[PDB]
RNA sequence: GCAGCCGCGGUAAUACGGAGGGCGCGAGCGUUACCCGGAUUCACUGGGCGUAAAGGGCGUGUAGGCGGCCUGGGGCGUCCCAUG
RNA sequence: GGGGAGCAAACCGGAUUAGAUACCCGGGUAGUCCACGCCCUAAACGAUGCGCGCUAGGUCUCUGGGUCUCCUGGGGGCCGAAGCUAACGCGUUAAGCGCGCCGCCUGGGGAGUACGGCCGCAAGGCUGAAACUCAAAGGAAUUGACGGGGGCCCGCACAAGCGGUGGA
């Protein structure tokens, strides 16, 4: 069970907007449009102030739910990036956008990240030459991640390029949508990201 | 400017002929993510009122703390009577590492990645009190030779 | 008895600054010699003069303190905070080379005594040996 | 100025009450007393009128205070002399840590004072009248001095210092400097310019206050 | 009836039983049992003994532990190098 | 084994009391005194192991040396710097800053018991658990109430007084 249940619904536990839908989710509708309260038949009333802990989590599920996945792989990872020479946070980062999965989503060649899964997992995805269905594979740098030769005519992803030319690309992306191509440069820098998050707090919550 | 924190508050006695008269306690933290960190101690009938007092004792009381790269230049062990506190300093990407009350402190006085760790008594007083000496006596590498000078 | 030279040494002159005196004596002896010559030479004390009391032979260790200060309690920051013996009597403790330990993130010190002589951790390092660590300072 | 070897005054005072920190400031017993050496009291003069005549000239303000029974008319005299602010009566627990709350009353006696001249005196009942009255009689009392504060003070002169060191706590707090007409009896860890000096002799506080208005006076230019 | 602990329940139960809702985790989630942990609560790191539990009712001295200043030999402990 | 004035468990009586196998009164044996031998515990208490060094003084006092209206050594007290302590408190007679070395503690109750061994003439003692069971037991301080504790002060509260109810 890894999630897939209503969504832009955690758009709103936490308040900040959670590009879950993608398109919608820019109309006056990720719901945090007209509707910012969480959810539950006490949505409407008024917070008692949120221990330590509370904050330590609820930020780490801002990080989590983005990603969508599953804490075991998330605590994974968390744990792969203690191990690293470097910002025990920054580098969570890493990783955590290496996901062939995500990458997908960065390259445009998809509507959300939940989109960008199944083109994975129904395998529209080239990798340096051949198709991956697991997600959760991580795009070392220097690799085209592209579209299937069988894939491209697609309904789906042609709208979606379609749209590309008018979006710049992540600065450590390259991509030809003429050939529906696109190369991962390095790795992203914590100054790169947008993130509405806070990795301190991730980081301080795993230490409990 | 100054963000207050608020450490703990206890409703306390005091006794009487035929009544339990009661009495609020507020305990703030304030500071700039900078360094400055005040601490107080508001004792009032009512409680948005005690908390608005130790308010005012906070502002007051506040400690300049050295700060290499978010961290504190030297551990530092500092008994209170009753309750000892170690501050030890880490590498970035540690983060934090202590509990609700040294952390509110520290996380005010700028602290970004650091090793606590609580013995002895810990009341929540006491504790801060002391991650209060604790801090005043960090001394920078500067500050030293100045010290040992002519 | 006197049971530890350096440990009354030591002693005297925790003893000594926390009531801020100028100077103090102390029974004389070529070691204790050496290590009051790191202290000065490292910046802890003024310094000290071999000295004779009524007959004896004795060390005038002269204190160093900091500036007046502000406010109540205008009592001077001490330069000689801490300072104690690491290896006691009786539970004596050698390190290795590699074992030497940083004081105070490195603003204290360390003073072992090696077959190279009474160091400094720094020097003992630069000098590539250990020995009885005999206290720390800072 | 600058005052002589006027030793026909503050040789010593107390008995062996001392405070053992005083050391560094006494020549030696005679007849049980501590004799303060002077030649001493000359280098810590000349720095305490240094001090002073600094502040003068910088324009600032000094608080003379001084409840031993002895200095008391002094201690009013020297101050109005000069252009400053005493506590001659008692010393009131916060004339510093508590200024605000305390110059309230300043401006009670502010506002007394009219109503003694204004049409509305008579006019209203006489059991107030004498309840009034009172409250003047009383802060032209304790206050007489200190209503010359606009703000706290630059300094503290003080006189016995071990007897105020209540004032002293104060000062000590708020970063005021101290200075003293300090003796055997004193702990000089806490004043900021003393000088050791006999006190209860009329003729002690009485000159050391004399040169050191008159010090204050030369410097400012009149 | 609940319950790990403090407790909750005698007609107004955020603590029982159902329901709506919510949080957490997901082919899993709970429970029990056992290890280390928190516990510097056996304390080498890193505890104590006036009243909190703790000085032996006192002395005597056996084994043992511990020991003053200067100079030299040996170098066992101890430190450094190489090597297996 | 000797001794025995006074005192006095137990025990005999007396009064007190709802009762008194007690507190009060009168008697009284062991015992209490001595010698020899055993017992060996204790609020055997500074409730604070022994020894050495170091850290402001003031004052009272025992005692010693000195050039003795002051100095200097040792002991017993009270107040007190720095410091320490949970706090009371401690404070050169350390509960301060340090080294040596010994002893002892590790939730309450169950237990100073049970079991085992040692010792003793016996009374007993030394050593000394656990099952079970409880979430405390515990120190010091606070504010209160309270004391058949204290000091002080009030009210037709008592006294002093007049007049009444309780009877019909
Ligand atoms: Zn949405």
């Amino acid at each position: 069970g890894r999630y897939i249940g209503p969504v832009c619904r955690l758009c709103r536990r936490e308040g900040v907007k959670l590009y879950l839908k993608g398109e919608r989710c820019y109309s006056p509708k990720c719901a945090m449009e007209r509707r910012p309260y969480p959810p539950g038949q006490h949505g409407q009333k008024r917070a008692r102030r949120p221990s330590d802990y509370a904050v330590r989590l609820r930020e780490k599920q801002k990080l989590r739910r983005i990603y969508g996945i599953s804490e075991r792989q998330f605590r994974n990872l968390f744990e792969e990036a203690s191990k690293k020479k470097g910002v025990t946070g920054s580098v969570f980062l890493g990783l955590l956008e290496s996901r062939l999965d995500n990458v997908v989503y960065r390259l445009g060649f998809a509507v959300s990240r939940r989109q960008a899964r199944q083109l994975v997992r129904h395998g529209h995805i080239t990798v340096n030459g051949r198709r991956v269905d697991l997600p959760s594979y991580r795009v070392r740098p220097g690799d085209e991640i592209a579209v299937a030769e069988k894939s491209r005519n697609l309904e789906l992803i042609r709208q979606n390029l379609e749209a590309m030319k008018g979006r710049k690309v992540g600065p450590w992306l390259s991509l030809d949508v003429e050939g529906m191509k696109g190369k991962f440069l390095r790795l992203p820098d914590r100054e790169d990201l947008a993130l509405p998050v806070n990795e301190q707090l991730v980081i301080e919550f795993y230490s409990r | 400017d100054f963000e207050e924190k608020m450490i703990l508050i206890r409703r306390t006695a005091r006794m009487q002929a035929g009544g339990r008269r009661f009495r609020f306690g507020a305990l703030v933290v304030v500071g700039d993510r900078q360094g400055r960190v005040g601490l107080g101690f508001g004792k009032a009938p009512e409680v948005p009122l005690a908390v608005q007092k130790a308010g005012y004792y906070a502002r007051r009381n506040m400690v300049e703390v050295p700060l290499q790269n978010g961290t504190i230049p030297h551990e530092i062990e500092v008994e209170f009577g009753a309750s000892k506190i170690v501050l030890k300093p880490a590498a970035p990407g540690t983060g934090v590492i202590a509990g609700a009350v040294p952390r509110a402190i520290l996380e005010l006085a700028g602290v970004t990645d650091i090793l606590t760790k609580e013995l002895g008594s810990r009341n929540p007083i006491n504790i801060a009190y002391a991650t209060m000496e604790a801090l005043r006596q960090l001394r920078t590498k500067a500050d030293v030779e100045r010290l040992r000078k002519g | 008895m006197l049971t530890d030279p350096i440990a009354d040494m030591l002693t005297r002159i925790r003893n000594a600054t926390r009531v801020y005196k100028e100077s103090t004596d102390v029974p004389a002896s070529r070691f204790k010699e050496e290590i009051l010559r790191i202290l000065a030479r490292e910046g802890f004390i003024k310094g000290y003069e071999r000295v004779d009391v009524d007959g004896k032979p004795y060390l005038r260790v002269y204190l160093k303190y900091g500036p007046r200060r502000q406010g109540p309690d205008p009592r001077p920051e001490q330069v000689i905070h801490h300072i104690r013996r690491i290896s006691k009597p009786g539970r004596r403790v050698y390190v290795g080379v590699k074992e030497i330990p940083r004081v105070r993130r490195g603003l204290g010190i360390a003073i072992l005594s090696t077959s190279k002589g009474v160091l400094t951790d720094r020097e003992a390092r630069k000098l590539g040996v250990g020995g009885e660590l005999i206290c720390e300072v800072w | 100025v600058k005052e002589l070897l006027e030793a026909g005054v503050h040789f010593g005072h107390e008995r062996k009450r001392w405070n053992p920190k005083f050391a560094r400031y006494i020549y030696a017993e005679r007849n049980g007393i501590h004799i303060i050496d002077l030649q001493k009291t000359m280098e810590e003069l000349e720095r305490t009128f240094r001090f002073i005549e600094d502040l003068a000239m910088r324009g600032g303000t000094i608080l003379f205070v001084g409840t031993k029974k002895q200095a008391q008319d002094i201690v009013r005299m020297e101050a109005e002399r000069a252009g400053m602010p005493y506590v001659n009566q008692r010393w009131l627990g916060g004339m510093l840590t508590n200024f605000k709350t305390i110059s309230q009353r300043v401006h009670r006696l502010e506002e007394l004072e009219a109503l003694f001249a204004s049409p509305e005196i008579e006019e209203r009942p006489k059991k107030e009248q004498v309840r009034l009255k009172h409250e003047l009689e009383r802060l032209q009392k304790y206050l007489s001095g200190f209503r010359l504060l606009k703000r706290l003070p630059d300094a503290i002169f003080v006189v016995d210092p071990t007897k105020e060191a209540i004032a002293v706590r104060e000062a000590r707090k708020l970063f005021i400097p101290v200075i003293a007409l300090a003796d055997t009896d004193s702990d000089p860890d806490l004043v900021d310019y003393i000088i050791p000096g006999n006190d209860d002799a009329i003729r002690s506080i009485q000159l050391i206050l004399s040169r050191a208005v008159d010090l204050i006076i030369q410097a400012r230019g009149g």
